[PDB]
RNA sequence: CGAUGAUUUUUGCCCUGCACAUUUUAGAUGGAUACGAAUAAGACUUUUUAGUCGCUGGACCAUAGCAGGCUGGCAACGGUGCGCUUAGCGGAAAGGCUUUGUGCGCUUGCCGGCGGAUAGCAAUGUCAACAUGCGCGGGGAUAAAUCCUUUGCAUACGACUUAG
RNA sequence: ACCGAACGUGAAGUUAAAGUGCCGGAAUGCACGCUCAUCAGACACCACAAAAGGUGUUAGUUCAUCUAAAUGAACUAGCCCUGAAAAUGGAUGGCGCUCA
RNA sequence: CAUCGGUUUGGAGCGGCAGGAUAAUGGCGGAGGAAUGUGGCACGGCUUCUGCUGUGUGUUAUAGCCUCUGACGAUACUGCCA
């Protein structure tokens, strides 16, 4: 609820439209948002049904000149972008300025791989869908309709996860040492007096 | 809380032929007293050849639940109208009051049969006192020895829009 | 109303627009897919179309009516003097496609390829690659660091090569410079071969 | 042997101790259906409530018969000292510490800052000494 | 109607172990080891003792409850395959042209090769699944034996053989040629 | 210290409006950390300043202010209505404002 | 969108240390505070048996001093800013993450001494990053494109391929 | 042309009909159920659908057989599926939404 | 900034009074009853009765529950307060 400089959302496990509506209102109200791991987004409904929906989208094109028609972007971040732009008054200057506050990415490129990522519980699939309902992963859907970089993103994400795990092991060791040091100084005058203050 | 149970007592207006006309009573489930008296006259005009203008309401009284914090099972007998015809049916509900069971019944007939309040007559509401009287398995399964069950997949409601920690559904 | 009679479309909708090519040198859109287990080799070569002639051959197709019989066939001559390797380029996989990381050049470039970097050669001071050449003269350590970069990060390696156009009868003096992909071997082997 | 990892769910069942409105304790007296239970406790009103409106705790009142009345619940609750069991858990301590922290004055928060400073000085010293 | 609780019991014989963790079942027996992923079903497990396991669906509707006996049967098949094994038998059926069947190894991979099916010059090659063994019976003429620990793999691979030999553009009531499963059973009866 | 703030952070969200018609005389303001009408009622009557920068110096300063005040709550999520001496220009939809702690009743 | 070559002998151009000044801002005002995965699950302990934890970030870090001045002492050998230097790692858009030694400060870990007034009972009561320009210092480098003529792998004209 | 309401120029308050995930002011508000569709559905006038089918699922009605562990028949009516074919690409207003 | 007058939206507002089945409950006291039958007891397949467990019996026992009722005391809801 606080005003942040930049909110970086981990897109993994978020339902497309719910996250899109929340992000749209955030950027319209002046908050900069970055969404990463858009290939890990979810859409409710089975894969074949969402594939059919995307093919019905592909069917729409300007008859007299296909180059003028709707442009069907295939990458997962562009699927999320299309969902968001549909919830923005993008033909006004204010809508354009709102859309400039948004960034969307496959994977977690720099500099966001060393920054905190948050989640949006009102849009989380595991929290929203009834436990037995089928869903789609946007990365699979994109690859089925012409996105070309599923395997590159997968390889780079594996490398990032190795590096991040080593980072975390170091941070955990440091935290363990710091916890030992704070345990050595408990039952002190300051420790007891802070405890009287709820701290 | 949507409803209250009332008794409504009425009679025909006294005339020369009948100085002491017979008092009649109905148990009515209504949001307030105005609707309660309306329902009383509706049923009296169906059952008997009487009108509101030639009769009078004698008394209207809330009937409070006898044991509001005792768990009970109710059987309710109903007459309802579908899109196609007119039907009788009997359903069972678990509750601590008759009004709670009636409110649940109205929700249930709205949900499964698209029966609006205007389409339903409540024939009879009875506290089932012996477990043998419970006929429906959808309420019977809560009447077994040492009933215990978990509540898997808990969803915690968040005050903030952004959470800094990964979700959990343990419980 | 429908066409009174049916007929196929005139022309192909897959060769649109029917516009002028952006460059006179034709570019290789796609190279053969790399097989690591093969020897390191070039995948392309540039030449100059000289003309056509006629040949005679015996056909070897069993079951054909012309099997074991002479056939007369048109054929094209391509003038192909050897090319000169002058550099190497490393490409990295990205989620936005191949991106060139760095380009490393040979120490000496012949006048015919260095003419390629000029619109008015006769009025210029011929400074192209003159400071780059000094990156070798001291000890070439910067060049080797760049090649080590290519070995560490590239997944696709292509060589820079030019034609020796002065061995042809053409009055053009500018050579044609192109990227030719190296296939086979590891990335390190590709860089060493380059 | 076989070693299957079972669930460690909390169960809706007679005697289970719940929080109400993040403030008060109660125990499930009877189960109405999947969604609703009857609850009672020494510091609430006996009432039927939706399970979604309460929070199950790991604590269980032992051997509470189904349908126990308020007097029975009070006696069993006092005998088992449910309040002491609750107040000993980390959940109760965290609620109590939040309540304590929310009562501080400005001057008390200033004192907290200075005490944390002294605490941090000692902690860093012990950290290098480690 | 959301039945409050449904339960099934798994019987594990004296020589098997069943390790279950996060809906991943691992069944070890004398004949080897089998593992099955059950993350697509919401179920929970309890160890009654070393000879039994309880499988439970809480608050399930008709279809969810239907998916409980299915889990029990799949895990029980894992047990009976790692104890007894699974054997399917196929008979070569033809009127005029004999069906030539061979087990080959092209590129280190076992293949079933079917030749001369209904006199066709085409050669049919069906990949042999991992953990499955094919064998021409030497005690019954024109019979192929399909064996393994996994009933799913064995039956699917026998089906692949049966489906590859379908007659086209003829009365299949008259032209009954094929390779058909004639016996489903265990290796260790 | 290194924090000197005495105001509460806010944002200019919108004008009072229906679907097609806006009312520039009333602005809708989001106060940071406020999620309910009950929390928002603490700020009724507090003064609001929109501080902006302008090309030309006045009294040797390029900083200019539009003053207003919180009048009432808006909706169920803790937004408030505000009245400014001059209507906030619509280009500031999304810009930040400063909710003062005065007039104080603490 | 990227790699790469060359970038004016003009007082024009590049890089870099300052100092002063002007414009700009879709909108600084302590800190964008880094595992991954599952969710009918995770974690820790003993052990694979049982116990315990979460049930929100109202957290964590930072946070006192003329918008933070000047000076003294005690305890510690710590914390922390800037500055040269050292080693490694990071190519997805690496432009960042660490790390060696070393000089100048500060320390509110504890205790003192001195200063703030009158902006008048409020008035943003002015403290930011980014850009550019001008003054000094330090270094450094020393081109091309078009017209024109020419060609015909090109061509309505532009354009294009060539040569000078 | 329907619903609401009829109009001098303004301030403040409250509403009607209509709404409150985003486009858009107002809840991803509280609650009981039902529904999963390889043409779901989504708000009066209004921008259509029938006869007829389903062992999809839900609730009911009336009979019958069972320890001399529940099952068998017929039927009722909810949502869902089939019946349901047109010409530029395209419209629950759009995005999108599945314990909605 | 203070106070006043007019209009108006609020608070976890606080308090007094009235009505009703002169609330119904609950708590306490008395009588009666049964089961999703506690203790006890008996029969068991499994636990070295290491919540073993299941089934029977019968009526507070080493838990309790339900019905009716007697005298006190509240609360909810509705309304009033010049
Ligand atoms: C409850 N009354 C229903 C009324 O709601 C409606 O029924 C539709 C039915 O026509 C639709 O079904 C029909 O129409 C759809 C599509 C063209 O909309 C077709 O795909 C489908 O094949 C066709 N049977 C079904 N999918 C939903 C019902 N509510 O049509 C009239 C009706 C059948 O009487």
């Amino acid at each position: 609820s606080s005003f942040e400089k930049v909110v970086v959302i981990d897109g993994k496990g978020h339902l497309l439209g719910r996250l899109a509506s929340i992000v749209s209102k955030q950027i319209l109200n002046g908050q900069k948002v970055v969404v990463v791991r858009c290939e890990e987004l979810n859409i409710s409904g089975e894969f074949f049904r969402n594939k059919l929906k995307y093919h019905d989208y592909l069917r729409k094109a300007t008859r007299y000149n296909k180059k003028k028609g709707p442009f069907h972007f295939r990458a997962p971040s562009r699927i999320l972008y299309k969902a968001i732009r549909g919830m923005i008054p993008h033909k006004t200057a204010r809508g354009k300025a709102a859309l400039e506050r948004l960034k969307v990415f496959e994977g977690v490129p720099p500099p966001y791989d060393k920054k905190k990522r948050v989640v949006v519980p009102q849009a989380l699939r595991v929290l929203r869908l009834k436990p037995g309902r089928k869903y789609t992963t946007v990365g699979k859907l994109s690859s089925a309709v012409g996105w070309k970089y599923e395997s590159v993103v997968e390889k780079l994400e594996e490398k990032r996860k190795v590096q991040s795990a080593e980072y975390y092991a170091k941070k955990k060791a440091l935290t363990k040492k710091l916890n030992a040091a704070k345990a050595s100084t408990a039952e002190s005058e300051a420790a007891q007096k802070l405890a009287a203050f709820g701290y | 809380s949507r409803l209250n149970e009332y008794q409504v007592i009425g009679r025909n207006l006294p005339t020369e032929s009948v100085p002491e006309p017979k008092l009649f009573r109905m148990r009515i489930f209504a949001p307030n007293t105005v609707v309660a008296k309306s329902r009383y006259w509706y049923f009296l005009q169906k059952l008997h050849k009487v009108k509101k203008a030639s009769g009078e309401i004698v008394s209207v009284n809330i009937i409070s639940e006898a044991k509001p914090t005792k768990v009970k099972t109710f059987g309710i007998w109903l007459r309802y109208e579908s899109r196609s015809g007119i039907h009788n049916m009997y359903k069972e509900y678990r509750d601590v009051t008759r009004v709670g069971a009636v409110e649940t019944m109205y929700q249930d007939l709205a949900a499964r049969h698209r029966a609006r309040f205007r389409s339903i007559h409540i024939l009879k509401v009875v506290e089932l006192e012996k477990t043998d009287d419970v006929k429906r398995q959808y309420v019977k399964q809560f009447l077994t020895k040492d009933l215990k069950f978990p509540l898997p997949h808990r969803v915690q409601k968040s005050k903030k829009l952004f959470q800094a920690t990964a979700p959990t559904t343990f419980y | 109303s429908h066409r009174k009679y049916e007929a196929p479309r005139h022309g192909s909708l897959g060769f649109l627009p029917r516009k002028r090519a952006a460059k006179q040198r034709g570019r290789v859109k796609s190279f053969p897919k790399d097989v690591k287990s093969k020897p390191v080799a070039l995948t392309a070569f540039l030449g100059y179309k000289a003309g056509m002639t006629t040949i005679v051959r015996d056909l070897d197709r069993p079951g054909s009516k012309m099997h074991k019989r002479e056939v007369v066939e048109a054929a094209t001559v391509v003038d192909t003097p050897p090319m000169v390797v002058v550099g190497v380029v490393g490409y990295v996989e990205t989620p936005r496609g191949l991106r060139s990381l760095t380009t490393v050049w040979a120490e000496h470039l012949s006048e015919e390829v260095r003419r390629r970097f000029y619109k008015n050669w006769y009025k210029s001071k011929k400074k192209a690659f003159t400071k780059y050449s000094g990156k070798y003269a001291t000890d070439a350590k910067q060049v080797e660091t760049e090649l080590a970069r290519i070995k560490k990060y590239a997944s696709v390696v292509r060589v820079l090569a030019h034609t020796q156009i002065k061995k042809t009868p053409l009055s053009q003096k500018k050579a044609h410079l192109a990227e030719i992909q190296i296939n086979g071997g590891s990335v390190s082997d590709k860089v060493d071969w380059a | 042997s076989s070693t299957v990892k079972a669930a460690n769910w909390r169960f809706v069942e007679v005697g289970r101790v719940v929080l109400v409105d993040n403030k008060e304790l109660a125990t499930i007296v009877e189960i109405i259906d999947q969604k609703r239970v009857l609850i009672d406790g020494p510091k609430i009103q006996r009432q039927a409530i939706a399970l979604a409106k309460i929070v199950l705790t790991p604590i269980v009142l032992p051997n509470l018969p189904r349908g126990s009345r308020t007097a029975t619940v009070t006696k069993k609750w006092a005998a088992a000292d449910i309040d002491a069991k609750w107040a000993a858990s980390g959940w109760a301590k965290k609620l109590a510490n939040k309540e304590r922290r929310s009562q501080l004055s400005d001057f008390e928060r200033f004192q907290v800052m200075v005490l944390k400073k002294q605490r941090r000085f000692a902690t860093k010293k012990a950290l290098v000494k480690a | 109607m959301k039945y409050i609780q449904t339960d099934q019991i798994l019987d594990i014989p004296e020589g098997v172990t069943v390790d279950i963790k996060a809906r991943v079942v691992k069944v070890t027996g004398p004949r080897g080891e089998l593992t099955k992923d059950l993350k697509h079903i919401d179920v929970t497990f309890n160890k009654i003792n070393n000879r039994a396991i309880k499988i439970t669906v809480h608050n399930g509707d008709r279809k969810h409850v239907a998916a409980l006996r299915t889990v029990k049967s799949l895990i029980a098949n894992l047990i009976t395959g790692v104890t007894k094994g699974y054997k399917y038998k196929m008979r070569f059926v033809y009127a005029h042209f004999p069906i030539n069947v061979n087990i080959i190894k092209k590129d280190g991979q076992d293949y079933v090769e079917i030749r001369n099916f209904l006199g066709e010059k085409r050669v049919r090659e069906v990949k042999i699944h991992e953990g499955v063994t094919m064998e021409i019976s030497s005690t019954q003429k024109d019979e192929l034996i399909v064996s393994g620990n996994s009933l799913e793999a064995v039956s699917q691979n026998a089906a692949d053989i049966q489906q590859i030999c379908r007659v086209r553009n003829k009365d299949i009531r008259k032209f009954l040629d094929g390779i058909y499963v004639s016996e489903r059973g265990t290796i260790v009866e | 210290a290194e924090s000197h703030r005495l105001y509460v952070k806010g944002k200019h969200i919108s004008y009072q409006r229906s679907k097609s018609v806006t009312n520039p005389n009333v602005s809708l303001i989001q106060i940071e950390g406020v999620a309910s009408p009950k929390d928002a009622k603490f700020y009724l009557g507090k003064r609001i300043a929109y501080v902006y920068r302008a090309p030309k110096e006045i009294r040797g300063s390029k900083i200019r202010v539009i003053w207003g005040k919180v009048t009432r709550t808006h909706g169920n999520n803790g937004l408030v209505r505000a009245n400014f001496k001059k209507n906030l220009p619509p280009k500031t939809f999304g810009a930040s404002v400063r909710i003062m702690l005065y007039p104080s009743n603490i």
